[PDB]
RNA sequence: UUGCCGUUGCAUUUUAUGGC
């Protein structure tokens, strides 16, 4: 239902960016935003290919 | 007079001697040299290989076919070699000619020794330009080696090393000669002739990859492999070698400061080069230069941390927590400081100096003592921000005046992995420095 | 080679089954001599032991005795006392062999096919193609060990049936 | 005991480290983060290395709940390059995971590094 | 491409003779031709094919030396 | 000077910097 070939890899990045980012705010004790901005950046930058 | 018959001496009869003997170290100024960077646009240049023509080659009839012109050869890792001319000191190396490598040199075979097709697969790794000036031979990662004509850079032939994993990963030539030590990354080194187009003598007994040799008159090699802190001098003509291992372990080295700090093991010899046929120096992964001789197995004079350490990750990008006291104490002091593990180094043959370089931003130069025991600083070079992938030095002047060349090839990763910490403004290009007196 | 005291007995029976089949051997005299050798190199060891501590004889002869099988590789450097001679044992002798050795290296995928590639003279260590499956690499040479330059599996012509087919397929 | 607490001195980090050169070229070397942790929940898992020096910490620092429920050792090292260049790659791992294998040649080497860092926890 | 070295060059004017272990290194040839190695001996050394002679060849296993 | 992008400086070259 969610994760909203060119749909299917771009899903995949986002699955393990956000995994990534699941372990960043879970095992930091207090977390921060700045890292999940950088991912933010980093996944929109990878769709930018279309 | 006494000074033309030490002259005439020094003429050859030293470097046939084969030791140090062109001894200019106090005699060259540094702090003043023309420090030239010149960008070149084509994605991690990875070697420098220059030829200067020698005059009179120990009888007469000067050199070897212009007339008397220098040159350099240089590798990219987007399989394209270029020859730039470099014989107008004070003026940059001006680019002659091109050669690239595409995908359609790629075989159809693919499952034997035949690598007949002339250009490149992928990541041509070094060069090496041929002392007689007619050929320069390329190799990489691709497992062949390729001799280029040195005007028109045609593929006279390719040499396959005839291997499931033999990447060439350095090529040195004997001086003098057309014989070529190539280094090869199944744990081997391998010679070959050049006008007879042939393998010599395959030659076994090192422990890991062979990533770097150098070589001098005699029939002498020295080769580092990576993760085995040994260093092989292969003599060929008896058909032996000689083991030089490191042995600096941080333990004893707090003994030998505990009479009144920080230090790290050793991961890796990575670079080599020979000063005459009976000393030669090291550049490890901790940092570490090493004087070594013939003789003894331990290094007789062991420079530390030489470029320095590289810079801790900031409070920004090492925790994402937000309180800068924690994303203080997760830098964990200097604990996991790691130095500026060395990339290249290159020593003049027979002379009293040396250079050495890595992604310090600034090539570091080193004057070997008088009694060939100890070496120290001279100065230091820096526009040369990058990796130094290879550095080689050309020279001119008068029988006692001089004036180099340096030529220091610098990109922006590393020539065989990628491995970058934040590198900072890097342009792919070639220092040169003019350097006089 | 030497024989057993008294060889028929079913527990020395599934010993050699055991031995011969998971290390790829070729009848029971392989376990013999290896045993055999096994047996003086501790009955030389234990004699050492029971003479007193630092008799320079003892001094010398067992550090010679663990320079030795440090270097072949059985006695790991962890345990450099004479005791551990007394304490080794024989599947650690055929652990050593050329043939083990390359199957634990890779390039083999079963231990008979180490023994057989083996024999087809395709293995070299470091220089010298070797053809014997009993033969201890030591432990500097156990890096050594790859396919021979004059082999198809190295980087030789192809062989005998591959040229052939490959002329067939041309017809 | 900042966050990555079993990081390795100078020696051990270089013995750690050519244990994982040999087990790469060996073949028995699973690379990255979310390899090792699929290894690890497999259950081949000799021992796990973490460089503690990566862009942030717990990327990795997520291995330590998972390895520690299942008794493997852990250990850390100080740079994500050095551990790049030690599994013979290009790119800078993070982590590694040795996979148990009785095939090994390189057995009592992996349990000597084993031992070693079993003490230094 | 064979190469062919020396090694242990001792002289001997008792005989006037230069004697020596001669080692060839043959990559990939059968053998290497006693008269044909004898005179590419010769032209490494002074002079005279007929005067130059290579007696107590063995090849060694597994071929190459 | 460079595959692209930002430049000193001409009485067009010139010139050394920093982003992929």
């Amino acid at each position: 239902g969610a994760e909203k070939k060119n749909k299917g890899r771009i899903s995949r990045y986002l699955a393990n960016k956000c995994s990534m980012a699941s372990r960043i705010d879970n095992y930091s004790e207090e977390p921060s935003n700045v890292f999940g901005s950088v991912l933010k950046k980093q996944v929109e930058q990878r769709l930018e290919f279309y | 007079d006494k000074d033309i018959i030490a002259s005439r001496l020094k003429e050859d009869v030293a470097e046939q001697q084969g030791r140090v003997f062109r001894y200019f170290g106090d005699k060259l100024l540094i702090s003043e040299a023309k420090q030239s960077f010149t960008r070149v646009g084509e994605n991690n240049l990875t070697c420098i290989s220059c030829f200067q023509p020698v005059l009179n080659k120990y009888t007469f009839e000067e050199s070897s076919n212009n007339k008397g012109r220098l040159f350099a050869y240089t590798v990219s890792k987007d399989l394209q070699l270029t020859k730039y001319d470099i014989t107008d000191f004070s003026k940059r190396p001006k680019k002659l000619k091109y050669a690239k490598g595409g995908a359609k040199y790629i075989p159809t075979s693919k499952h034997e020794y035949e690598n007949t097709t002339e250009g490149h697969y992928d990541e041509i790794l070094t060069v090496a330009a041929s002392p007689d000036g007619k050929y320069v031979v390329t190799g990489g990662r691709d497992r062949k080696l390729i001799v280029w004509s040195t005007e028109s850079l045609s593929p006279v032939k390719v040499i396959p090393t005839k291997d499931r994993r033999g990447e060439v990963l350095s090529l040195a030539f004997r001086k003098n000669s057309d014989q070529l030590y190539a280094s090869c990354a199944d744990f081997k080194i391998r010679t070959y002739s050049i006008n007879q187009f042939s393998q010599l003598e395959i030659l076994y007994g090192h422990h890991d990859i062979v990533e770097d040799i150098s070589a001098l008159a005699m029939e002498r090699c020295v080769t580092v492999g990576a993760r085995d802190r040994t260093a092989m001098l292969w003599k060929i003509p008896d058909e032996t070698r000689l083991t030089f291992r490191g042995g600096d372990e941080p333990q004893k080295l707090l003994r030998r400061w505990m009479k009144e700090p920080l230090f790290f093991c050793e991961g890796s010899i990575d670079v080599v080069s020979m000063v005459d046929d009976f000393h030669f120096i090291t550049g490890s992964d901790n940092g570490n230069i090493c004087l070594w001789s013939l003789a003894k197995k331990k290094p007789i004079f062991t420079e530390r941390i030489a470029h320095g350490i590289l810079p801790e990750p900031s409070f920004n990008d090492i925790s994402g927590e937000t309180d800068e006291e924690l994303r203080k104490r997760q830098l964990q002091g200097k604990k996991l400081l790691q130095p500026f593990w060395i990339t290249s180094l290159y020593a003049i043959p027979y002379s009293n100096v040396f250079i050495s370089g890595s992604w310090s931003g600034s090539l570091k130069v080193w004057k070997i003592s008088d009694n060939l025991r100890s070496f120290e600083l001279l100065g230091e070079l820096s526009g040369a921000k990058g990796v130094v992938t290879k550095i080689q030095v050309v020279e001119s002047g008068k029988h006692g005046k001089e004036k180099f060349r340096i030529l220091a090839s610098i990109a922006k990763e590393h020539r065989l992995g990628r491995w970058i910490a934040n590198v900072s403004g890097a342009r792919n290009g070639i220092y040169s420095a003019v350097i006089d007196q | 080679y030497s024989t057993p005291k008294r060889p028929y007995e079913s527990s020395r029976l599934d010993a050699e089954l055991k031995l011969a089949g998971e290390f790829g051997l070729k009848n029971k005299k392989e376990i013999y001599r290896i045993s055999f050798q096994l047996s003086k190199i501790r009955r030389a060891a234990r004699d050492l032991l029971t003479r007193d501590e630092k008799d320079p004889k003892r001094l010398f002869e067992g550090n010679a005795l663990i320079r030795r099988l440090v270097r072949v590789g059985v006695l790991s450097e962890d345990k450099k006392k004479l005791d551990y001679v007394l304490a080794l044992k024989v599947e650690d002798f055929l652990e050593r062999r050329l043939q083990t050795q390359v199957y634990k290296l890779g390039l083999a995928k079963s231990v008979h096919h180490a023994r057989v590639l083996i024999t087809q003279r395709h293995i070299a260590v470091g220089k010298q193609i070797v053809n014997i499956p009993s033969f201890m690499v030591r432990l500097d040479s156990e890096k050594h060990i790859d396919f021979a330059p004059t082999s198809p599996f190295g980087g030789a012509r192809p062989g005998r049936v591959a040229r052939r087919n490959a002329a067939r397929k041309a017809e | 005991n900042p966050k990555a607490f079993p990081l390795a001195d100078a020696a051990l980090t270089q013995q750690i480290l050519d244990v994982v050169q040999q087990a790469a070229n060996l073949r028995q070397l699973k690379k990255g983060a979310n390899e090792a942790t699929k290894t690890l929940n497999r259950g081949i898992s000799e021992f796990i290395i973490m460089a503690a020096d990566c862009e942030p910490i717990e990327i990795l620092l997520h291995l330590p709940l998972l390895c520690e429920d299942k008794n493997v050792p852990y250990v850390f090292v100080p740079s994500r390059v050095a551990l790049g260049r030690a599994c013979g790659v290009s790119r800078p791992v993070i982590a590694a995971s040795i996979t148990t294998n009785d095939a090994s040649a390189i057995k009592t080497q992996i349990y000597a590094v084993k031992d070693k860092i079993e003490t230094l926890l | 491409a064979v190469t062919i070295r020396t090694r242990k060059v001792i002289s001997n004017p008792l005989l006037a003779r230069k004697q020596f272990v001669v080692d060839v290194l043959h990559p990939n040839r059968a053998n290497v031709s006693k008269d044909e190695l004898r005179e590419k001996l010769a032209e490494v050394y002074k002079a005279e094919k007929d005067a130059v002679s290579v007696f107590g060849f063995r090849t060694q296993f597994g071929g190459g030396k």
